[PDB]
């Protein structure tokens, strides 16, 4: 019983240490990639969300179309999107509205990266390539 | 008014021989020359209402240039309160050569040097005084949000919480906040404005809440007596920049903290105190801020009043229920001796709005009177005073350091002092017993047709408006009526009575309208009967004391009284936790044994919804334990040997936890 | 702390010991690395040294794990069993670790010296991972020998917050880094053993530095601090992304009528934008440093990164964007250090402009669109790899030369590099050939570049430009004073002197020589702008004064020629010692 | 369970919207609070879902701070 | 046994005494450290003070005593107004120069929340949601 | 506090309280000097004085450290041990010890009035190390000395050019010449300031 004692004392210094490595590994692990995890923790949940309004954001922010500053939420609020394609322009935009966000916003102002302010009726697939990508869009909410 | 113009004794002692000519009271402008406690009362709320046409920029430290070895110090030798009037240092040393410890700790907590140093401030975001600022360029503090616990989330979401229409959904959140919370939180003193409290009726007030504050002991105690509950907690400003307060106990031997202390005993040391953000699960959106004080003002005023303070929390079956824990059968035995034989009861509750900006400089005053009527034989008069004269300099009204800037408290209580449950619970207390002499004063007089309580009224009156030394015998028959008809129970804000129904009924016991009343006149703040509770029947205890909803279980063979909590809040202490490393999960399984613990008394709901929550705290456990066996049976080959963890997720570890034998 | 093995990346704890970067092993892969490998020492969590009071048995096929430590074969306890067991070496996850086969090139990767010419091929056609692990190791033993320390030892420990410093006579000293470290080497006799990693940052009086350390033992009187390791920053990215094939430009927006001078490039434009790193090889002056610049004007939307490794070939090509790029909307940076004179005509550490110019070892964590790294001959696989992983962006361009000089890896003396081991890029050109080609001469006259179109290139370079007839040939034994260890020739820049006088239009000249002891003082004897052969590539200059000093391996070799004299843009005049070189050029006899 | 989800969500975004130092920027920062406070303390799904849109619009907006391509792949 | 056994409570006496003394020594060493940052603090708020004009009004009191609160308003040398919008910097820093605590001030910066300098062009109304609120105007006096 | 050992710079917190300038030692140190000569009084972070409530012992060799005070053989209770045994004095980093056979002439060096010439002689052959607290001695001792000196006053006002002197009888009058100055005491109805230096 006295060699059990110790043996017995020994085996529970070493539980403690291994308990005390576990704690020390996983948290300097938890606080090593907290970048990371959160954002696929984030797309995750948003994908899980299945929304319709956040899907079109995040798939045309994919392809390029992200919005210049916050979509605004009051109506007549001017949001500024950039469109970096003409099958992008195509399947938002549509005569003089825009698609986005699934809200029809009214398109006020097309620019281009030249800044010069260019109209609806250049836009065409044939006349498509001599306008300077990516048209920054300026429209009001509806 | 000249600006260098502090001493307004002539402009006090005119205004008071033009309005109150014929109160025949003596009224000492400067109340350090106050005959007792009860003088000080009387001139401090007369000086209350005469330092309102005074400037604003005269209160505060009187500075003053000494000399340290040659070198120029301008440091604050004395203070002028709108209370108490002029208040001078009694041991200045205008030409010292060596600084120790002592008087170098208190050279760098008082404000004279760091406001005298810095630049001259203007803010218009609050209407609050606006001293100085000390850096260049304004901070401005933000809150973070909370980290998400997704594996406990979707655990809950995978036992069938969370849906659409549940009666537990979450409502407690980490809010954010922009820039601007540190310094529109602070201008919530504004609703402080200066209130002049009827004096012949706080006078009467005192000595009953003294009545209640009767059966506890207190006095001064050495420095090697004081015991510190936690040493890493930070010493407010300046001292902050160099250690918490460890260094500051550890530094400071015995005898150069009682040499500080006698020192405050016959000198007033001004002192900043911080106001910091919380970070913690709330269920609305404002900031919370936590008046952080320093140092030197916290070992002084533990040494103070830490004996008084930890008798409070050592008696069980008092007023003030502090020390008595929820736990094995201790909210049965507070709800129990609240219904202490009176003889129609009725429940009530009321909530003060505000309460630690509105809190009158007054009645700050009362509460830190009270507390220190137990120093009859350790300290003289004028070292009670002076230690009044401390608390009131560094808690009451002192600089407030918002942000990289000292502005100037208006008053109310801060809270982060070293007596804030019980100050408060003084406060409360006096509030309860204003609004019962206001209810029986104010009823008719011929309607009364108990002809006790008419001629107890008759007295009361006579004892309030025409007798100027107290009737002890009297103030013991009112206090005995009090308790025989308003049992009370209070912690700190937060009072649940058991008030006779016919007495409230005919007018004779303070009602919900009477605090509404009392609230509106003596604290500037309208009482909305929205949130103050009445319940008709006790057998389902008080509806929501100390967060704690309360319900009659059946324990063994008789009945106790189980708190459970909000259900919204446990589960959203479960899924926000407020840091990346107790989102693991696997490192902390005591955090939800501890909030099983706290959760157990749902199972004992009718509600099923709500006692899922405990089977809920229990199986994620069970859970946690199983992955931990598996993480750390992987990072080696051999599982713990003495796992004890078999009882966390068993119910009768929690279910002892609620039973009286222990 | 645990890790991930470097040839199966499985979760484990175990470092190697004598490894020169201190790496993450698996517990096969140790065992593996440790039973056929001089490399004993193993670090878990906490050593595997014997830990009796006095033993010195570190080789971890003999230490017993015992209760909790570990005990050499004399210091058995009678219950424990050996740590090198059934394949493996004892360590956390000891029965989830997956091994691999590659310990036969890492074995040698950590084995050798990178001295010889056989370790630096090994270390450029082995897995990605090992390609990152022998460019940091080189990186690391490059620091340990050339250019190391004086034996530095304290004389006295006047306290552990301030140690005292005295430097060795004979040998420079390096200066503070936390990436230094200098091991204890009390070398007298008593235990002559690694006492712990220290570094050095001196304080502003008397003779006393305020040491920053990693163990926790008192200096001894004999105790020496002498610079055995440097560590350098663990690299993550892969030497080149992983390639994918595009059918359309995607990020970038292509113009109409760019311009007249890079119309014929349009094709290569289109194909730099259908794939994600492309990679661009020509001969010397025939169109790469503008052919970025060409890039960028097709592109003009799109945010373009140039970087390279030195900062001449940043500056060629600031030099060519102020010349065609709008000079408002560019930028150029500059490190912390400031030591070097650098391209002052745009907003200079502006990193969020359309254009910046960077060197590899400056880039700042951020994106772009496209980035065009300058030069690759100089570029080692740790460039690669601190590029990708500073540098998020759309597309790669890696424009470069593999004939021209290399980087400079000094430990190499002993064999020759082939181009096509330089770093990965110039094995993926010289293997499977460039995705695009330019070659014409365009900047050095026609009589240059046809000597040259016969040394280096089988005549497969042509020429559009005619012969100046400013390309003099001379031969000027150059009587030769070994001074410094760099070659220095008075009498040839005396002669240069004496024969600058006679050409008026060679006064503006640019001197190079391929010792920096003789440009260095070529500026004083006649004060032309002086630049290295190894600095001088990427800029373009107009008259040239070459002096090919001695007849050695290190001036005779036919690439460094080639990178000197490819630089003249009308005309140069070289002096020669050796005459095999002089057998097969083409320029005037003089 | 969408309403309680979305109050995740949203805490989970701001935390990633502070991890990208938009704290920074006081005008954003505000903006970002006032929508996730908004968010919280919401009843009707229609409006946490607006404001929800309105929140990662800040996130979409910054092209050099997170990796859409990668990020949405993954999942 | 009678002296061993004693060996170990000896021993554990030494050890329990040892680690006291190692940490008194080192509490010791705290305070030396804390009082010398004290006196640095001190000393250098001494150098700043602006010892004319604090002179000029003590000697103008009668006691020598002054309120604190006027110690700045009278002798500080540079002031900061924070102003959280665009009517109340009109109402109170208009212009280049300024009048508070019956002082002239000339307002020599004024930055943002961000830090950010602001050139006083840019206050107008028109361009007051442009700018991050609240401003911070630096001036001194004259 | 702790510092550096006089004459071998080890890591100590005693000091030899006997000493004019209470020297740093070592424990290896401090038990030669406190064992060799007379000097019987050590302090470490606290005196190693007897802690009890009544009593007056000094001698670290005399001492035994009780629970967690000191106390002498009278009083000490039961458990063991005495504080100086082993070669060494009981004190920090006593596993960092390295000794000196140096105590011969450092004990010279220290208990020597130097009023003879062989302290001055013996006190420069010492190391430089020694030999900077044999210099901060010598200047104490110097001082100490200075201060038992017959002290002067200005009999009254006397002249301008010159002044005469009234001293206190009974003690040595100190030399008169450049190298010597004196400090004029106030010691009047008000304080007791220094006015001047003549
Ligand atoms: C005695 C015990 C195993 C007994 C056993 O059951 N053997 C039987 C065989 C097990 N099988 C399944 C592999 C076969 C072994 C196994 C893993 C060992 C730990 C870790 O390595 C390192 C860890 C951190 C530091 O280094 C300090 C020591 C620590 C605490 C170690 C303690 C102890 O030494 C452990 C628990
Ligand atoms: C006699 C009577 C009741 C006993 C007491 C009660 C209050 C006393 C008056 C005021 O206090 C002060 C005032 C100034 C001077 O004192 C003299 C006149 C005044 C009017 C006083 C006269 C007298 O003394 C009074 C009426
Ligand atoms: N299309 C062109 N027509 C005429 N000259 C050109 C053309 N393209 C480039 N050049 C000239 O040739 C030189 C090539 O410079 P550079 O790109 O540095 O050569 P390389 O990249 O081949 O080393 C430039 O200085 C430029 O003036
Ligand atoms: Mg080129
Ligand atoms: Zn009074
Ligand atoms: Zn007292
Ligand atoms: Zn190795
Ligand atoms: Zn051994
Ligand atoms: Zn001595
Ligand atoms: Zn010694």
């Amino acid at each position: 019983d006295r060699d059990a004692a110790m043996q017995r004392k020994l085996e529970k210094m070493a539980d403690q240490a291994m308990t005390q490595m576990y704690k020390q590994a996983r948290s300097e692990d938890k606080r090593a990639k907290v970048t990371s995890a959160m954002q696929t923790m984030l797309f995750t949940m948003l994908r899980k969300l299945d929304n319709d309004a956040l899907n079109n954001i995040i798939n045309n922010a994919r392809d390029g179309c992200v919005p210049l500053n916050i979509i605004p939420l009051t109506t007549a609020a001017k949001l500024m999107v950039v469109i970096p394609d003409y099958n992008t322009y195509k399947n938002t935009c549509d005569g003089t509205t825009f698609t986005y966000a699934s809200a029809l916003w009214e398109i006020q102002q097309v620019v281009d990266a030249d800044s010069k302010i260019v109209q609806l009726s250049e836009i065409s697939m044939d006349n498509s390539p001599n306008l300077a990508w990516p048209l920054i869009v300026t429209a009001l909410r509806a | 008014w000249d600006l260098l113009k502090y001493d307004f004794t002539e402009e006090r002692l005119k205004l008071f021989d033009r309005y109150f000519k014929y109160w025949d009271q003596t009224y000492h402008p400067n109340c350090v020359n106050c005959l007792d406690d009860r003088c000080i009362l009387h001139c401090a709320n007369f000086n209350v209402l005469f330092s309102t046409v005074f400037p604003p920029t005269s209160f505060g430290p009187l500075v003053r240039k000494i000399f340290v070895d040659g070198v120029p110090f301008v440091v604050s030798t004395g203070y002028h309160f709108r209370e108490l009037g002029v208040v001078h240092n009694q041991d200045v040393n205008l030409h010292s050569s060596r600084l120790s410890f002592k008087e170098l700790l208190v050279y760098a907590a008082d404000p004279a040097m760091h406001a005298a140093s810095g630049n001259l401030l203007l803010d218009k975001r609050t209407t609050c005084f606006s001293v100085a600022a000390l850096t260049n360029n304004v901070a401005f503090q933000t809150v973070k949000p909370g980290n998400f616990n997704k594996d406990f989330y979707d655990f809950a979401v995978s036992k069938g919480f969370f849906k659409e229409g549940s009666s537990v959904e979450l409502k407690h959140f980490f809010f954010a906040q922009d820039g601007n919370a540190a310094i529109s939180d602070y201008d919530y003193y504004r609703y402080n404005l200066p209130t002049m409290c009827d004096i012949r009726q706080l006078l009467f007030v005192v000595e009953v809440v003294d009545k209640y504050f009767d059966c506890y002991d207190g006095g001064c105690i050495n420095a090697n007596q004081v015991i510190v509950n936690n040493l890493d907690k930070s010493a407010g400003f300046p001292f902050n920049k160099w250690g918490k307060a460890r260094l500051y106990y550890d530094s400071m031997s015995y005898e150069d903290q009682d040499a500080l202390f006698a020192y405050t005993k016959r000198n007033v040391i001004p002192t900043i105190t911080q106001m910091n953000l919380k970070y913690a699960i709330s269920a609305k959106n404002r900031a919370r801020t936590v008046a952080g004080v320093s140092i030197c003002s916290t070992m002084t005023n533990r040494q103070f009043h830490q004996k008084l303070l930890k008798s409070i929390a050592a008696t069980r079956g008092a007023t003030v229920v502090i020390g008595t824990s929820k736990f094995y059968g201790g909210w049965h035995n507070m709800l129990k001796t609240v219904y202490s034989d009176v003889e129609n009861p009725h429940l009530m509750g009321w909530d003060y709005p505000k309460c630690d900006r509105a809190m009158p400089n007054m009645l700050r005053i009362m509460a830190s009177l009270v507390l220190a009527r137990k120093h009859t034989t350790c300290c003289s008069l004028s070292h009670r005073f002076y230690r009044l004269a401390n608390e009131c300099a560094q808690v009451l009204s002192e600089m407030v350091m918002c942000g990289g800037s000292l502005y100037v408290k208006p008053g109310g209580t801060s809270s982060g002092d070293a007596t804030t449950a019980y100050a408060n619970s003084v406060f409360n207390i006096c509030q309860a017993v204003t609004a019962n002499v206001n209810a029986l004063l104010s009823t008719d007089g011929n309607k009364i047709a108990d002809k006790y309580v008419r001629n107890l009224q008759h007295r009361l009156y006579e004892c309030l408006y025409r007798n100027r030394d107290v009737d002890t015998d009297f103030v013991n028959e009112f206090y005995a009526y009090l308790r025989k008809h308003f049992s009370m129970m209070i912690l700190s804000d937060d009072a649940v009575v058991c008030f006779n129904s016919t007495y409230a009924s005919q007018g004779l016991v303070a009602s919900i309208k009477n605090f509404k009343s009392v609230l509106y006149y003596q604290n500037n703040v309208f009482m909305s009967e929205a949130k103050c509770w009445t319940e008709t029947d006790l057998t389902k205890g008080p509806h929501e004391f100390c967060s704690q909803h309360t319900m009659l279980v059946k324990q063994g063979d008789d009945y106790v009284y189980l708190p459970y909590p909000d259900p919204s809040r446990i589960l959203g202490a479960g899924c926000f936790v407020d840091d990346i490393v107790k989102t693991d999960g696997t490192l902390m399984i005591e955090r939800f044994v501890s909030l099983a613990i706290d959760a157990y008394p749902l199972t004992k709901h009718p509600n099923q919804e709500y006692a899922d929550v405990f089977h809920l705290y229990l199986q994620y456990i069970r859970k946690l334990h199983d992955e931990l066996t598996g993480h750390m049976l992987d990072m080696y080959s051999v599982m713990l040997t003495n796992d004890n963890t078999s009882r966390y997720w068993e119910p009768e570890f929690y279910e002892a936890m609620y039973t009286p034998h222990t | 702390a645990v890790g991930a093995c470097v040839l199966c990346n499985s979760q484990t704890s175990l470092r190697c010991g004598a490894c020169i970067r201190r790496p993450f092993l698996c517990c096969k892969c140790c065992y593996d690395h440790v039973i056929s490998t001089s490399h004993k020492l193993v670090l878990s969590v906490n050593p595997y040294v014997c830990n009796a009071p006095g033993c010195d048995v570190t080789d971890v096929t003999q230490l017993y794990l015992g209760g909790m430590s570990y005990y050499c074969k004399s210091h058995k306890p009678p219950i424990s069993f050996p740590l090198c067991a059934n394949g493996q070496v004892f360590g956390l996850y000891k029965n989830t670790c997956v091994g691999s086969d590659n310990v036969t090139d890492f074995n040698a990767i950590a084995t050798c010296d990178w001295t010889n010419a056989g370790d630096y091929i090994l270390a450029n056609t082995c897995t990605e991972r090992l390609k990152l692990f022998a460019a940091e190791t080189l990186k690391a033993t490059e620091e340990t020998f050339k250019l190391s320390y004086g034996i530095a030892t304290v004389r006295e420990v006047l306290s552990d917050r301030e140690l005292h410093l005295s430097w060795e006579v004979g040998k420079p000293r390096p200066p503070l880094n936390r990436n230094y470290v200098f091991t204890g080497y009390r070398v007298t006799k008593n235990s002559k053993v690694q006492i712990g990693e220290y570094t050095f940052e001196k304080g502003d009086y008397g003779d006393a530095v305020v040491y920053r350390g990693t163990t926790t033992y008192k200096l001894n009187v004999g105790d020496y601090f002498v610079l055995t390791s440097h560590t350098v920053m663990p690299l993550s990215a892969p030497t080149l992304v992983p390639q994918e094939h595009y059918v359309r430009i995607t990020g970038l927006y292509p113009t109409l009528n760019i311009s007249d001078e890079f119309s014929s490039n349009v094709a290569n434009y289109q194909k730099v934008g259908m794939q994600k790193y492309s990679t661009l090889q020509g001969p010397p002056g025939t169109g790469k440093s503008h052919f970025a610049i060409g890039l960028a004007l097709y592109y003009p939307s799109a945010r373009i990164v140039y970087t390279a490794c030195s900062h001449a070939a940043v500056d060629a090509l600031c030099e060519k964007a102020l010349k065609y790029l709008p000079i408002d909307k560019c930028s150029r940076i500059i490190p912390a250090r400031a030591r070097v004179e650098c391209f002052d005509k745009f907003k200079v550490n502006s990193t969020l402009e359309q254009y910046v110019f960077c060197t590899v070892n400056a880039l700042p964590e951020t994106t772009a669109d496209i980035v065009v790294f300058d030069e690759i001959s100089m570029a080692t696989n740790y460039d690669l790899s601190v590029v990708n992983a500073r540098l998020r962006a759309k597309h790669y361009v890696y424009i470069g030369d593999p004939a021209q000089l290399p980087a400079p890896r000094t430990l190499l003396t002993k064999g020759t590099l082939e181009p096509e081991y330089f770093n990965s890029v110039c094995r993926l050109m010289k293997t499977i050939g460039p995705d695009m080609f330019l070659g014409t001469c365009r900047r050095c006259p026609a009589e240059i570049v046809d000597t040259v179109s016969a040394l280096v290139y089988d005549n497969k370079l042509k020429a559009h430009k005619d012969k100046s007839a400013q390309c003099f040939k001379m031969f000027y034994k150059g009587v030769i004073t070994h001074d410094v260890s760099s070659a220095i020739n008075r009498p040839q820049i005396g002669v240069v002197r004496e024969f600058l006088t006679r050409n008026p239009a060679w006064r503006k000249a640019v001197f190079i020589s391929p010792y920096n002891s003789q440009n260095a003082v070529a500026s004083k004897i006649l004060g032309l702008p002086t630049q290295t052969v190894d600095s001088s590539q990427g800029s373009e200059y107009d008259y040239v004064i070459f002096t090919q000093t001695t007849e050695t391996a290190h001036s005779c070799n036919v690439n460094r020629f080639n990178v000197a004299i490819t630089r003249a843009k009308v005309g140069i005049l070289c002096i020669m010692s050796d005459r095999d070189l002089y057998d097969k050029l083409q320029f005037t006899s003089l | 369970s969408k309403m309680s989800d979305v109050k995740c969500t949203s805490v989970v975004l701001l935390s990633v919207l502070q991890q990208l130092r938009v704290e920074s920027s006081s005008k954003l920062w505000a903006q970002c609070v006032q929508l996730h406070n908004d968010i919280l303390l919401a009843k009707d799904t229609t409006e946490a879902f607006e404001k929800m849109v309105s929140l990662l619009s800040v996130l979409l907006s910054m092209q050099g701070a997170v990796d859409i391509n990668k990020l949405c792949e993954e999942m």
